[PDB]
């Protein structure tokens, strides 16, 4: 059961999940009997000042355990030092990260055209020499069958077999002998060209980490950003060295922690900042985004309880002991880990029909002018 | 010391008693034998006095072990700290329950737990080569063109046997076979003469593509973790490959004292010393190894070259940390951890990693070249072959059939 | 100026071996034997509804010549060797990938990046480097 | 037609015969098959650097 307010709307639903199973775990433990409730600002809590110079007050629920109304937090409750002084921590029992979303890069984004790797020019430039040398042959022969000659010189090129001509001559011989070897090593650059253009295209590598220089002052092509008055900007804003990322992501910042999602699955976020365990897990199921592997600041979540509980001590103890037999790794298998998804670097981009139809245009042109020609015979008879 | 976290240095006698930036381990070990140290948790002591300013002595353990105990009696830096003949006792040092209870613990400061280290990989590749560098529509779209083209040879010929220019054709593609009978006419001619443009622009792509996937990466190739049957199962899919540990440590009870058979099974091929199984590793001596997270994740960023990576360190089993071990009760706890909660916001927890931690083969590797002996890989092309020897079969079977009738 | 290293040159040409290099032996003798078994097949298959011409017709297909004018006659022998040439074209177009492969991903050394290079951060003792004492 | 032979069949043209001929040009076609495969192999190097 799960009392939220925030449906002025108090609601009973219900409520579960990796936490909550942790909870109703340790519960038979220490025969724990327990209501459980939400917050009604929405927010963990920080010291801020207030009535201008009254008091520095907790602005959430750390203030609702500080306040008499909790008793204990089960939450992805941070740990730093600043919280230390009010609060006392058991050992932590899930350790994480900072980390970055990025929508998946390219699957198939390679080749345009057959005639790609060569340009028109050259294309021209063998077609013509092809008709000049085989009329060079054709005088060759005749003067110590023509269109026998036009066919022999306009099919090696093409490597088949058609045509049962041949050079009488000498100076014929002597000619095709190299001709040969030009048509061999067209074929053969064209294909080293065309490797090499489907081998060394790299789209773009996926950003790394914040240390990424590209973040050393950002383009406008990488927007980014957190929630407005999180608990991050207590290593963004409060470190020097990134003020310049601060002010880009306080005129970049997104409205909400979802919309963020929302708007990164919408092309207009095409990288977003947040920790490792709560983009990880949505990652491995929206198959489309995608984290980086890099991790910035090291920490890992606790449970809370008021200062000098009579089970500090003991709860902690439960939780280490719990830690290690199956019940979080399991828990996360059964939890956190779909393995739905697995990316890796620039894949060799398997060739599609869209980009390789162009040379079938060309049979259907064959195809057309057949029709057409036909008659020609007819015609010449 | 037993890791890169404390040095051990003998004397020096030119600067004093040695450099700077070290600090006098002064041990009256075996009857004021004096050495100092250096490292990494030296540095965060000498941090640690910046903010709690008291004064300290240095001197080793008389038995240079991790902490097991024995008949309720305690060795090591714990059976040292449990007798309170020693205030307080850092380095490296795990978190357990069983060593939870005799004394406290700090805040941990870098997270470890258990991993397994294997020699590396050859280069392999996917069975699947072949079939790689298309989409099957073009595969079918191929039979496609040639039935057309066929049947517009008949409608030139009009004007060979349409039980053979297919033949013909088919052969063209795949790079000449053998010639047969040429079929005349000029349009048939320039028909077929289109299609071998299409033909030779079509092995060539290929080749082309097929030389790219030769050139990603490949090699999971060890495992998926402590649930594998490669482990629990010594003998079952492979009989002879062993692995194990070192003994006398922490990282044993957390596998005898739950699993049965692995503990068993590693009585026999376990090393007294840790560099012993860098040195059967480097030789094929023994297959895998088990121990502590931080110690492998550094020994294998500064090797010679990276043969020997942790097997997916994403992944870990027992996740749990390292810390500051306090005589039981004292009023000292609290500071420490409100000393050590700041260092983790000023950045100076990176700058001491960048200062010991940081390994070489931090990059992707090049994907090595694969020469293959791989009748394997390569199978797959060869059952073909013999499915195309079972399609003649039972095409010779419809001989027969329409043979009685 | 500055402060830098010097080095020998590193590579003029260190790359290839012999020409079987990449496949392995054992590949050779499986086609090898296949050769023989198709054309033996492709033989009785003819035969029983010319030995010498299937054996060259097989055995030459895999090289590309133009040697012997064998044919099947049968329809069972058509569809094998249809796909025969298939495989045929298979092996040659891998065996080209395959010796790309190894003669451009073949790089021998880089040349040591100056003082941070990390080999030196530690170094092993294939790098024997000094300078004159005082 | 050796010469042919090397630089991917240019035209068929009178087969001698006889085995032991037959049996060395069909040797002499395997030099070949390595040879223009080696060399398009190399050819794919000099416009990758
Ligand atoms: C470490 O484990 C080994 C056995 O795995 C044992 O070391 C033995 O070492 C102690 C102390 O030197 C000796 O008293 C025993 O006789 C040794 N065993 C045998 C069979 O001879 C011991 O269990 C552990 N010792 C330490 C210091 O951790
Ligand atoms: O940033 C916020 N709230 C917010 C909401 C809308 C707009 C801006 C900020 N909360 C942080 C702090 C708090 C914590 O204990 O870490 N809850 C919590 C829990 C998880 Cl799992 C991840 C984070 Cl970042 C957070
Ligand atoms: C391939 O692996 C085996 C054993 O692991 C060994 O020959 C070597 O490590 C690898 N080969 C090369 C050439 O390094």
């Amino acid at each position: 059961i799960c009392t939220g307010p925030n449906d002025r709307h108090t609601v009973p639903q219900c409520c579960y999940g990796f936490c909550i199973d942790l909870l109703i775990k340790l519960a038979r433990t220490m025969q724990f009997t327990y209501e459980v409730h939400l917050v009604a600002d929405g927010k963990f809590g920080t010291q801020e000042r207030v009535q201008n110079s009254n008091k520095k007050e907790w602005n959430g629920m750390m203030g609702e355990l500080l306040s008499g109304q909790a008793d204990m937090i089960v939450a992805p409750l941070t740990i730093n030092n600043e919280r230390a002084q009010y609060i006392e921590f058991s050992k932590p029992f899930k350790y994480q990260g900072l980390t970055i979303l990025v929508k998946k890069e390219i699957p198939r984004s390679t080749l345009d055209s057959f005639m790609q790797p060569f340009q028109s020019t050259l294309w021209l430039l063998v077609g013509l020499s092809v008709h000049v040398v085989a009329v060079m042959l054709y005088l060759l022969d005749r003067f110590s069958t023509l269109s026998s000659a036009m066919w022999f010189s306009w099919g090696v090129l093409l490597n088949s077999g058609i045509g049962e001509g041949a050079p009488r001559s000498f100076s014929a011989r002597i000619l095709g002998m190299v001709w040969a070897g030009f048509a061999m090593i067209i074929v053969a650059s064209y294909t080293a060209n065309l490797a090499a253009f489907l081998v060394l295209d790299r789209p773009e590598e996926r950003i790394t980490g914040i240390n990424d220089p590209r973040l050393r002052n950002p383009s406008d092509k990488f927007i980014y950003a957190t929630v407005k008055q999180s608990s991050v900007d207590i290593y963004f804003r409060r470190q020097v060295e990134l003020s310049t990322m601060y002010r880009h992501m306080e005129k970049h910042n997104y409205e909400s922690a979802a919309e963020a999602i929302q708007a990164v699955r919408d092309n207009k976020l095409h990288a977003f900042i947040w920790d490792s365990a709560v983009l990880e897990f949505e990652a491995s199921q929206k198959c489309d985004l995608v984290t980086t592997g890099e991790l910035f600041f090291r920490s890992g979540f606790g449970i809370g309880m008021r200062k000098d509980s009579p089970w500090k001590q003991q709860v902690s103890l439960s939780i280490l002991k719990s830690h290690e037999n199956g019940f979080m790794e399991d828990l996360d298998k059964t939890w956190v880990r779909y393995q739905e998804c697995d990316s890796r670097s620039n894949a060799p981009a398997t060739l599609t029909c869209e980009n390789m139809a162009g040379v079938f245009m060309l049979v259907a042109g064959g195809i057309v002018a057949g029709i057409f020609l036909i008659f020609i015979e007819i015609a010449y008879k | 010391e037993e890791a890169p976290f404390v040095i051990v240095e003998s004397v020096d006698p030119l600067s004093g008693t040695c450099m700077r930036n070290t600090v006098p381990c002064q041990k009256r070990i075996i009857s004021y034998i004096k050495k100092c140290c250096k490292g990494f948790c030296i540095d965060i002591l000498k941090k640690i006095s910046k903010s709690v300013k008291f004064t300290y002595d240095l001197y080793l353990v008389t038995n240079g072990k991790h902490g097991k105990k024995i008949n309720g009696t305690w060795n090591g830096m714990i059976g040292e700290v449990v007798m309170k003949r020693a205030y307080m006792a850092v380095g490296s040092l795990t978190i357990n329950e069983e060593r939870s209870e005799v004394v406290d613990f700090s805040v941990p400061f870098i997270e470890t737990g258990i991993s397994v280290m294997v020699s590396r990989s050859n280069g392999t590749v996917s069975p699947s080569a072949f079939l790689e560098p298309f989409s099957a529509c073009v595969w079918v779209m191929m039979f496609v063109m040639l039935l057309i083209v066929s049947a517009v040879a008949v409608f030139v010929f009009e004007y060979f046997t349409i039980g053979k220019a297919i033949w013909l054709l088919w052969g063209l593609v795949f790079n000449n076979s053998v010639p047969v009978q040429n079929p005349k006419g000029t349009t048939s001619k320039i028909m077929v003469s289109v299609w071998a443009f299409f033909a030779v622009i079509f092995l060539a792509s290929y080749t082309a593509n097929l030389a790219a996937f030769m050139i990603q990466e490949e090699y999971v190739d060890q495992v998926s973790g402590l649930s594998d049957k490669k482990f629990q199962r010594p003998n079952d899919f492979s009989p002879p490959f062993r692995f194990g540990t070192v003994p006398n440590g922490s990282t044993e009870r957390n596998i005898r004292n739950n699993y049965a058979e692995m503990h068993a099974y590693m009585g026999k091929f376990n090393q007294r010393g840790v560099d012993d199984a860098l040195l059967s590793l480097k030789t094929g001596k023994l297959d895998a190894f088990i121990y502590d997270a931080a110690v492998l994740n550094y020994m294998a960023g500064r090797d010679e070259g990276c043969k020997l990576v942790t097997i997916g360190s994403g992944k870990v089993f027992a996740s749990t940390g390292y810390g500051i071990a306090i005589q039981k009760d004292s009023g000292w706890k609290r500071q420490v951890d409100l000393a050590i909660l700041q260092l983790f916001g000023d950045g100076e927890m990176e700058e001491l990693e960048a200062l010991w931690l940081t390994g070489i083969c931090h990059n992707e590797k090049n994907e090595v070249m694969s020469s293959q002996l791989d009748i394997d890989n390569m199978a797959g092309v060869f059952y073909m072959l013999g499915a195309a020897m079972a399609l003649s079969l039972i095409t010779f079977i419809s001989e027969h059939l329409f043979y009685w009738q």
